[PDB]
């Protein structure tokens, strides 16, 4: 699959299985790395133009 | 037998693609054999008959 | 027939082994997808230039070190085989570091007064400890193909390479990193489309605004590969040998011919003149030392046993 | 690699070149470190001179 | 037929008398070589030993019907001197 | 000691016992595996297979002696190839899922060749062996005789055992996120991009406006075989969706069209191959089971389900 | 998500009637390209690949 | 180079809808590139005709219905959004559907009120059940090669649409499946190389065996992004593949052919002139298609490049 970044996904993971798990500290983990490493994407194009 | 303790087994039937007829061949489960001599070892008489 | 080849769009230099253009307008999507294709291209099989081959004033092998160095061989050699250059008249130059005397030892120590541009004027190697010390070697240097470490055959790689002929990590491949990232159109008619943007960065053996078509040719030529419909193929051709009456049954003995000519048909194993009988002229040009003077013998001392070239037969 | 006998047999060939393999390592390192030393402890004269 | 089995079960209604009636085709071609009646369409022996009740004629039990009647139509021929040595027991 | 407890012959050595001719490996899912199928690694196929190779070169000339083989069949050179399609073609492996509580937990199969140090598992079988993929492992092995490759295709191969032996609703069965996708062809919605709307071809989910959710209706004729063999003949108008409708290509058409007009959950879809064993026949089952594997993968993804912090009102 | 390992491999050489054993590289048309890779006391090379 | 002008060489039809379709050879797996980038553009601006809006003599809304219909009129809406077609000329064309009497609605009830081909003869549409019963209506077509929805066309949406003219989306384009497999190449001596296989397939109106030989070369649309961004050719050259008349292994191109006659030739592995030489006027029959001019005397020409039959 590809984000509304229009860029693929490195990794796919069933989320069917995760209610029969009983844990949601991997959704919110996902999302909060999706900030962290974001950061480091965004600073590795804004590095170039500066600005 | 065929594909353990049988020696005679074994050894027939890996070959048994040479004959093309690739059957069983089997001559006698060892650990078997080697049982009538421990059951023996113990002091118990064990033999056989015929059908 | 109605296909676009479009041209001519952007420029965004930034510093010498990194540049930025993009593409706009894109077709309802394509900016979105096709920069994974050269995610392959622009690291396996590029052209580009690395080291190839080594050899060294007192080290016969990477995996030690030398008696007046303040560094230490195998983890310098990780640092020395990323120096990759650009060449330009044939592809080879066997380079040489030239280095003696106190201090540091440098890409300014090795030969550059020729057809080669080292890109890498402040690549460091290690350090020297007397005005008399020395490191120096010779260093093959191709622009070649690929990103081939230093065991990459396999197997004929036990090879007799004389004891010190290092081979070396010939990653060609001027690139390992590239990436892409999107925006919507934004040429001033429009905000209704979308747009590709590029970030590719390299071994600096390029800039991304320097080359680049065999860079996307395995994306490229590959629309050849859906139209003008013709291909390509190789034959199987010999049999399976040998019985009477004996006009075959010879080796070359039975031909009163040359020496040298005897030393290369030995070494290319026509030991049957059974089979000299049939292999065609240009076949015989397939192993070296056999060339214009002894390839002419073959077309009368043949003839001179009451025989032929050129005698192909159903049953041998 | 390595080779081990009872110590009486000094160490075969393929260890005897070993030998000089971590040899090189000390016999480097400590030409490296008896410089590193001294260039502190003769720097504490000097700064005291220096005084 | 390679592509699933079990239909050679309901086209008999029994499921292991089936593995020895294709045992009796299929030692009669792995040491025997013996005649076909239809093709194999690549169920290599293993499976041409099922083809034989996926149809139901091919092993002996037909050649039972056949070789051993070219045999007794020479008996039938023949006949008019098998009462003679039917009579020379006697 | 070799006897009374645990580690004695009976048990140790008899009852159960080492075996030729066999492996383990770490289980993998393997969805374009046919049923009869499993997935085994290039030299893990020359391992299970040395027999054939060291046992037939010495029958074709293919090499000049057992001896110099070493260098060819170690190798996996060109010659072990036609030894193994000879073996492959036609040839029942036999797959294990210990500790074997119950008969499914061993099946047979059909050689596939790949890459990699795994085991390919077919995601029907899947189920019918609970496999549980936090590498844990199963077992392989190879059958011989000619007899034992018999039997296998005959008495133990997943198309021929389907059914749980407690009852009879499948266990060799449309496994975890297939039926998702069954489902989510089987679901409709509001607004939909299709509240009502229909169309055949799956190149028209790149025309615009469509939906597998999208509220198709269409009078289907459609039909049901008697015990006899005759055919029942039906008609009737539909409220049903687009994945309903591409699903009629894959039911055995001889049951009717609205069997389909439901949602096809695990709660649901068994019944239908349940269904399909009570009245058609074997093949027909086996077929309706295996395509609808497919089925499942080409849908499945595209239903975008998920578990996220707004998934959790 | 490669993995990078170190693992250890060993041999021996027993006290005979005289003391010795021998080990060297002497496995006639078994496997040859599985010896081109040794010492004269029939060892691997540091830095060589092994496979 | 090892792109060595990889040609389409292996098609295998499946019968009028359906071909294996197979690109070889491949750099030592690319068939993983090409799989997925290309099957992507065979997905976003393809060729074809179908219908885009419609007028019908009762469904002034859909709520409604036709005692003498068997749809009553609902169930209509169920192969209009499914007829498709082929067409010579521009992006708007124009059929009227206007069964009379008992029957089904098909083909045969059309009539072309435009420039309009149908290879869909069996796209049945509707039923009517009595001796005086009858339906009309109008039917746009388009071609185009794109896609956008029935209600996002933003600007040409605002024109005046009578109480009875239903709306589409541009359903230009029929195919049912495209799959994706990667194996071996066929290429009998150059064998470290791999193929793409893709198994696409439709509902008639054209085999995978047409829909490829320029609908993938949609290539020279997706490469301003790579191959010379600007206006920069350098001196690098394409490196080739030559093999010469009149060697045995030759394509049967080489006998000079009519249209996709070479695609549906070659599609029985009869890709080479060596074997041809078997094909006589007894048996000559076993190929795909291949209906007409080829077939009818290129067989003395064959005889000029010096092949014979007997």
């Amino acid at each position: 699959p590809y984000d509304e970044n229009g860029t693929p996904v490195d990794i796919v993971l069933n989320p069917l299985g995760v209610p029969s798990r009983m844990n949601i500290g991997q959704i919110l983990e996902t999302h909060l790395g999706m900030a962290a490493k974001g950061i480091g994407d965004k600073i590795n194009a804004m590095l170039k133009q500066q600005q | 037998t065929v594909k353990s303790d049988d020696v005679n087994g074994r050894t027939k039937m890996y070959k048994n693609i040479v004959d093309g007829n690739h059957q069983m061949e089997p001559g006698m489960p060892e650990s078997f054999n080697v049982l009538l001599k421990e059951i023996r070892s113990l002091g118990i008489n064990i033999e056989l008959e015929d059908e | 027939t109605e296909f676009l080849k479009p041209r001519l769009v952007d420029i965004e230099q930034v510093s010498s082994t990194h540049a930025k253009v993009t593409l706009e307008p894109l077709e309802r999507g394509f900016g979105h997808t096709l920069g994974n294709a050269l995610r392959r291209i622009l690291l396996s099989s590029m052209p580009g230039c690395a080291v190839t081959e080594v050899e060294i004033d007192g080290v016969l092998h990477e995996y030690s070190t030398k008696e007046g160095v303040q560094e230490d061989i195998l983890e310098i050699l990780l640092n020395l085989k990323g120096l990759a250059v650009r060449v330009q008249g044939k592809d080879e130059v066997i380079l040489t570091l030239n280095k003696s005397g106190i201090g540091p030892v440098t890409a300014a120590d090795i030969t550059h007064d020729g057809d080669v541009e080292i890109v890498k004027p402040q690549h460091v190697i290690c350090h020297l400890t007397d005005e008399n010390a020395s490191i120096s070697m010779r260093i093959k240097v191709q622009r070649g193909r690929g990103y081939v470490p230093a065991s990459t055959r396999i197997h004929s790689e036990e090879d007799e390479r004389p004891i010190g002929r290092l081979l070396v990590d010939a990653c060609y491949s001027p690139v390992e990193r590239i990436a892409y990232n999107v925006e919507a159109a934004r040429v001033e008619q429009r905000t209704d489309l979308d747009k590709l943007v590029i970030e590719m960065e390299t071994n600096g053996t390029i800039d991304p605004e320097e080359a680049i078509r065999r860079a996307a040719t395995i994306l490229a030529e590959q629309l050849e590969a859906f139209v003008d419909l013709r291909d390509v193929r190789q034959p199987e051709v010999k049999e399976e040998k040998p019985e009477f009456d004996p006009i075959l049954l010879r080796p070359v003995d039975d031909l009163e011919l040359t020496v040298r000519s005897a030393n290369c048909l030995k070494a290319e194993a026509i030991h049957y003149i059974g089979d000299l009988v049939q292999r065609t002229e240009v076949e015989l040009l397939k192993t070296p030392n056999l060339g214009k003077k002894s390839l002419t013998e073959i077309k009368d001392v043949l003839a001179s046993r009451g025989l032929s070239l050129g005698m192909r037969l159903e049953n041998w | 690699v390595q080779v081990f006998t009872r110590d009486g047999v000094e160490k075969d060939k393929r260890a005897l070149e070993i030998e000089e393999m971590q040899l090189k390592q000390a016999k480097k390192d400590l030409s490296e470190e008896l410089q590193i030393l001294e260039a502190g402890l003769f720097s504490r004269i000097r700064a005291v001179l220096v005084a | 037929a390679r592509v699933t089995v079990q239909d050679a079960v309901e086209k008999i209604g029994n499921r292991f008398d089936l593995v020895l009636v294709a045992a009796r085709r299929a030692r009669q071609m792995q040491v025997g070589g013996k005649d076909p009646l239809v093709p194999e369409e690549n169920d290599k022996t293993t499976v041409i030993a099922l083809r034989e009740i996926e149809e139901g004629l091919i092993n002996n039990q037909i050649l039972d019907v056949r070789e051993r009647q070219e045999q007794q139509e020479q008996e039938a021929a023949e006949l008019q001197a098998v009462t003679a040595i039917a009579e020379g027991r006697r | 000691d070799m006897i009374k407890g645990k580690q004695g012959r009976f048990r140790q050595n008899l009852l159960g016992k080492r075996v030729d001719y066999s492996g383990r490996s770490v289980i993998t899912v393997g969805p374009y595996l046919r049923l009869h199928q499993c997935g085994l690694p290039k030299k893990m196929a020359l391992e299970l297979f040395k027999p054939f190779i060291y046992g037939k070169l010495e029958l074709r000339g293919l090499a000049t002696t057992i001896k110099a083989a070493k260098k060819m069949v170690e190798r996996e050179e060109a010659v072990v190839w036609d030894i193994l399609d000879e073996v492959i073609r036609e040839h029942p492996v036999l797959l294990n899922r210990a500790p074997t509580l119950h008969r499914l937990g061993i099946q047979a199969f059909e050689p596939v060749l790949i890459e990699g140090k795994a085991i390919q598992l077919h995601p029907l079988v899947c189920a019918a062996y609970n496999a549980d993929f936090d590498g844990d492992q199963m077992a392989v092995h190879v059958p011989l005789t000619l007899e034992a490759q018999l039997e296998a295709r005959a008495l133990m191969m997943s198309t021929n055992n389907i059914l749980s032996p407690a009852n009879g609703e499948p266990i060799i069965v449309p496994s975890q996120d297939v039926v998702l996708g069954l489902y989510y062809m089987t679901r409709d919605c509001v607004n939909a991009k299709g509240m009502v709307l229909t169309g055949p071809a799956e190149r028209l989910y790149r025309s615009g406006l469509a939906s597998l959710h999208a509220r198709v209706k269409v009078r289907i004729t459609e039909y049901e075989k008697d015990a006899n063999g005759e055919l029942v003949a039906k008609t009737s108008l539909k409220d049903t969706t687009v994945g309903r409708a591409i699903l009629w290509m894959i039911v055995p058409k001889g049951l009717p069209y609205s069997i389909v007009n439901q949602a096809l959950g695990k709660k649901a879809i068994s019944k239908m191959l349940n269904t399909c064993y009570r009245i058609l026949g074997l093949k027909p089952t086996v077929i309706f089971a295996d395509q609808i594997m497919y089925t499942g993968f080409a849908y499945a993804a595209r239903s975008g389900a998920s578990v996220g912090i707004d998934d959790m009102v | 998500f490669t993995t990078i390992h170190i693992q250890e491999l060993a041999c021996v050489s027993r006290d005979t009637k005289l003391g010795p054993e021998e080990i060297t590289a002497d496995i006639p048309n078994v496997g040859e390209a599985a010896l081109s890779k040794l010492d004269e006391s029939g060892i691997v090379y540091i830095g060589a690949e092994v496979t």
